[PDB]
């Protein structure tokens, strides 16, 4: 009831409403019941020509983000090995030519030119694959445990600050509630010191410095 | 040096605050009176220490915040020009630069009455420096910007202009002689002996507008009321985004594309020659007008744009970039619009997972949006304003986030629906907006009249060899008549505990105690409300319900707009229907932009009612981050600067009413929290003598007599009210 469902029968999205549909590898449109019905009739094929796929490659994406496929075929390309030819050089390079020549070839596939086995093939030949994949095992390494200390020093200060807090509401209300029940029965059994007012001006002024 | 009659013993009152704050260099804090002349005050000794080459050296800049106020400035100091100029003799040089680009601008009749700012500079710019600098000669479509070229003319020679002209003073000379605002302003720059421009325009992050060189040698800067720099700060770098904005960028997505597919080298072989020299020498491409056309500087205190031409090489490459980014970034925003979250450096990591290569990237791309855009030179700036927004945002990402504040608002804001969903990035740290401001500058004095707690200034997180409470004497009878009500009979409620909707019993008496206000006192009353729906909560139940009734027939009302328009309507209405047989007093919002640039005098408008805490009660979580950082920086504020948000706005606005010093206010409050509140937010010259003598909790009624006690005496025997002639030490 938003697009067109799916081009296949229309008992998908026109029957369930709280539902979304998929996207395969190339921007088409195709709903999710049609994905258990893909497996025993083709096993991985784009629904309007026949063009083959891979485990399914089925973004599930109504926001319009893989609808540009240039969008989604950056997700394919870059984190392709092209992640993995990347981010050595951002460790080690010269000045900028090992990005802006390695920037060059990224406008260099997202075209469709159909010229990338003349660079795969020269991909990682001419370099050690194991020095690129521990760069990239030596940096997911790194920022996952980046990015969970991150996360956890911001999930303990708060909730160590809120509690100091708590705790302080705590520290506040019974002072006063027993200082004075402390000075109630600072009479009660005993007429002070020695005059009327005496230590019941001594405690009258000793409690708010222990506060303070 | 303008003593130049009794001057309500106030000079040498601030005579020795130059002298400590400017010989030894004191950054400075000033209380005054808001019946004190505040150049008067101010500059008589400033342009006295003008003249004075204590050293060598004294700049002057000055700002306000308000335009017809700035004129003002300049309104009066011109006789003091005149003053002392008969008194030594001859009479020297002088320039005081009001510098408006906003709405003074044009003199082109087919330019001109186009009624916003922006975008009608935009297509004068267009015109001068992306028409006329892309197709350079020309006789039709070269359009006739024919005095720019007298600015060529006069910029290779060397004139030498009178003393300060206004906005309208070279527009004749536009019609004559002076040229451009821009240009007469930029030449007059190069010799500037004294410039006043607006507080908004110093402060802009955005396009970060660079008014002097960078001369932190003796960097002279001077400053009145300046309040609510947050306000003007976090809202200087705050980033508003809407969902319809990025739809017609998504539109001029491939529009722009469109003009890359038409170029194939005309102007792409132009990018060939220069993209090349932007690898070899770093330079900008234009010097001229171009760049207040560009995001100058969206975060000011970095090193250098070192390593240019990030990674990205070719236009559509860069292009692409973009769909790269806005087309995550509405991933970014679309599914994010049922959860309000607030992590600001949490949004840029999660990024780089999305974002390719980045933080290069993000923050080289405003230029090289600009300047792919610069080898076009053909996009009209209003059409492309909306992706220079863009931009500019992912550039602040870039730089300034770990300190600052990401917020995604998309809920009920005038949308009833999430029809409209929107996120703000605010900064939070107006000190690092005024911390290159203060090394920029010598050491350069704030002076606000509201500002009775100094410990607001560690607000701005700074510090201060000089900050001390001014006390001034009144020989005037007696300043005013500051009244806290508290009613006894009617039951005080006039803070919002119950709501301004909740209980309209509350609402039953703000009436009675106004009518009675407006029966007694005559001669134009400027009250304050809270805000828009307040004010329309204010007079919901006053139609309907019988109110008016005899408030209309006492005196008159004008209602201030929502829209500015009919909001200066009734304004014209009000200064000609109170010098008429009518009092007709205004009725106004405290927070909202009425409450500016005016300085009611004797003549209309004399007297002030409170009506309720002036806080902020709206927006929702700026708050949080903005508090828990200053609990990170002083950890008991809660309680502290939300009683004095509320208090240095209340006699910003309410301290307005009085100019002079025997110009008259009745300064009441009508108000529920008075206890500490109140009184630590008016000015320690203003508790001492006058507010709560022994008058707190004064019922209407009964505060009926005191006005009418107060008006009475204080109308007739004035003759003399504190005279100075000659200097008989009195030592305060
Ligand atoms: S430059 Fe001076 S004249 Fe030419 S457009 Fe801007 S204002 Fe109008
Ligand atoms: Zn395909
Ligand atoms: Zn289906």
């Amino acid at each position: 009831m938003d697009d067109q469902g799916c081009p296949r029968c229309k008992t998908t999205k026109y029957r369930n409403p709280s539902l979304k549909l998929m996207v395969n590898v190339c921007g088409h449109t195709l709903c999710e019941s049609c994905v258990d019905l893909l497996f025993v009739r083709g096993a991985g094929n784009c629904p309007e020509c026949g063009t083959p796929l891979r485990k399914s490659n089925f973004r599930v994406q109504l926001f319009e983000d893989p609808t540009v496929d240039k969008e989604v075929e950056i997700r394919k390309k870059v984190l392709k090995i092209y992640n993995k030819r990347e981010e050595d050089f951002p460790s080690l390079r010269e000045y900028n030519d090992f990005l802006e020549e390695v920037e060059e070839i990224v406008f260099n596939l997202t075209n469709n030119v159909d010229l990338d086995n003349t660079k795969k093939k020269m991909e990682i030949y001419q370099k050690e694959n194991k020095d690129v994949i521990q760069k990239n095992k030596l940096k997911l390494t790194r920022e996952q445990e980046e990015l969970e200390e991150a996360l956890e020093v911001e999930r303990q200060e708060n909730e160590q600050r809120r509690l100091f807090i708590q705790k302080e509401e705590q520290l506040q209300q019974i002072l006063k509630r027993k200082n004075k029940q402390a000075f109630l029965d600072e009479l009660e059994s005993s007429d002070l010191p020695v005059a009327l007012l005496l230590a019941q001006h001594k405690d009258r002024s000793t409690q708010l410095e222990m506060q303070l | 040096y303008f003593p130049y009659d009794y001057i309500y013993p106030e000079q040498f009152s601030y005579m020795r605050e130059l002298k400590r704050t400017l010989d030894a260099k004191g950054h400075g804090v000033l209380e005054m009176p808001s019946g004190t002349g505040k150049t008067v005050s101010l500059l008589a000794l400033i342009m006295a220490y003008q003249r004075a080459y204590p050293l060598e050296v004294t700049k002057l800049i000055y700002c306000s915040r308000t335009v017809p106020e700035i004129e003002k400035v300049i309104e009066e100091l011109r006789k003091l020009l005149n003053f002392y100029e008969k008194q030594e003799g001859e009479k020297l040089p002088f320039l005081g630069l009001a510098l408006s680009s906003r709405k003074n601008l044009c003199i082109h009749p087919e330019v001109t009455p186009l009624r916003f700012g922006k975008d009608v500079d935009g297509k004068c710019h267009s015109l001068t420096a992306s028409y006329v600098r892309a197709q350079y000669q020309h006789d039709t479509s070269l359009p006739h910007c024919r005095f720019y070229e007298e600015f060529d003319a006069h910029g290779r020679e060397v004139p030498l202009p009178a003393g300060i002209y206004n906005l309208d003073d070279l527009k004749a000379l536009g019609r004559r002689q002076g040229w451009c605002p821009y240009f007469l302003a930029r030449y007059s720059i190069l010799h500037a002996n004294v410039v006043v421009y607006s507080y908004h325009y110093l402060l802009d992050p955005k396009i970060a507008d660079l008014v002097s060189k960078e001369l932190a040698r003796k960097a002279v800067v001077v400053f009145d009321e300046a309040h609510n720099i947050d306000n003007v700060c976090i809202d200087s770098m705050s980033v508003n985004l809407t969902r319809r904005t990025l739809d017609r960028c998504q539109g001029n997505l491939e529009t722009l594309q469109k003009t890359v597919l038409r170029i194939k080298e005309t102007d792409e072989q132009r990018l060939r020659d220069e993209y090349r020299r932007l690898v070899e020498g770093l330079r900008e491409a234009s010097a001229a007008r171009e760049t207040d056309a560009h995001l100058a500087n969206p975060v000011l205190p970095d090193e250098v744009l070192q390593e240019a031409v990030p990674g990205s090489i070719r236009t559509a490459e860069h292009f692409l970039g973009f769909l790269r980014r806005l087309l995550e970034y509405v991933k970014w925003r679309l599914r994010v619009q049922h959860v309000v979250q607030e992590s600001p450096p949490a949004f840029l990591s999660g990024l780089a997972q999305r974002v390719c290569i980045q933080r290069k990237p993000l923050r080289f791309c405003a230029e090289r949006l600009r300047s792919l855009l610069h080898t076009l030179e053909i996009t009209d700036l209003a059409d492309f304003s909306p992706l220079t927004l863009l931009a500019n945002f992912a550039t602040l990402v870039s730089t300034y986030a770990k300190g600052f504040t990401i917020i995604i608002e998309p809920f009920d804001d005038r949308t009833p629906t999430i029809a409209n969903p929107i996120l703000h990035f605010s900064c939070m740290d107006a000190s690092l907006a005024i911390k290159p401001v203060f090394e920029r500058f010598q050491s350069v004095i704030i002076t606000s009249g509201t500002l009775s707690p100094l410990d607001i200034y560690p607000k701005i997180l700074d510090f201060h060899p000089v900050t001390m409470a001014t006390f001034t004497m009144t020989l005037a009878r007696v300043c005013l008549c500051p009244m806290i009500i508290g009613r006894g009979n009617d039951q005080v409620a006039i803070s919002s505990k119950f709501e301004t909707r909740e209980d309209i019993a509350v609402i039953r008496n703000y009436g009675n105690l106004l009518l009675e206000m407006s029966a007694v006192v005559p001669d134009g009353i400027v009250a304050f409300f809270t805000s828009y729906q307040y004010m329309e909560s204010t007079v919901a139940s006053w139609y309907e319900q019988g109110i008016l009734e005899n408030i209309q027939r006492n005196k008159l009302l004008f209602i201030e707009t929502q829209d500015g328009a009919e909001t200066s309507v009734a304004l014209e209405k009000y200064q000609e229907a109170c010098e008429n047989g009518r009092g007709a007093i205004l009725l106004s919002v405290a927070r909202g932009k009425v409450s500016e640039g005016i300085d009611f005098v004797h003549h209309y408008g004399r007297a002030v009612i409170m009506f309720g805490v002036p806080y902020v009660y709206t927006q929702s979580r700026i708050l949080k981050a903005r508090l828990e950082y200053l609990r990170d920086q002083f950890q008991i504020r809660e309680n502290d600067f939300l009683t004095f948000d509320a208090m240095r706005h209340a006699a910003q606005c309410v301290g307005r009413a009085i100019r002079g010093k025997t110009d008259y206010g009745l300064m009441v409050f009508a108000d529920k929290r008075f206890a500490r509140g109140d009184k630590r937010g008016k000015l320690p010259r203003w508790i001492q003598e006058h507010l709560t003598d022994a008058n707190l909790n004064l019922t209407v009624d009964e505060g009926v007599q005191v006005a009418k006690y107060f008006l009475r005496q204080m109308a007739q025997p004035f003759h003399r009210e504190d005279q100075l002639g000659l200097s008989l030490l009195s030592l305060e």
